[PDB]
């Protein structure tokens, strides 16, 4: 918020109070995951690095 | 007291009169696999092989 100010009514005319306010914003880290479950066989037989390929 | 004290087995400790142990088992001596032993054996490097043959 921000604090206002008033036109005072003549000499001796009563002042006026006023004040700002503050709050609070945030963040908040979630995490992503998954599993990739590979066979030894296919692991050993496959032509290609099949981990590196996945990654 | 008299003289028919002798020192019996049934006298002396576990730790006196220990068994000797003996670290060799008594086994059949393990024949050999037939077919690991006769056949004729190969290196395969896939969960398949093929080969040619005369026909």
């Amino acid at each position: 918020s921000l604090p206002d100010a008033y036109w005072v009514d003549g000499d001796t005319g009563l002042k006026q109070t006023t004040k700002n306010i503050w709050s609070n914003v945030f963040m908040t880290a979630e995490e992503l995951a998954v599993i990739v479950p590979i066979p030894d066989a296919l692991i050993a037989d496959s032509d290609l690095p099949l981990w590196d390929e996945v990654k | 007291a008299g003289f028919a004290n002798i020192q019996g087995r049934a006298d002396l400790s576990d730790v006196h009169l220990p068994d000797q142990v003996i670290k060799d088992v008594l086994q059949t001596a393990p024949e050999a696999s037939v077919l690991l032993n006769r056949a004729r054996k190969v290196r395969m490097s896939s969960k398949k092989t093929k080969q040619p043959v005369l026909a």
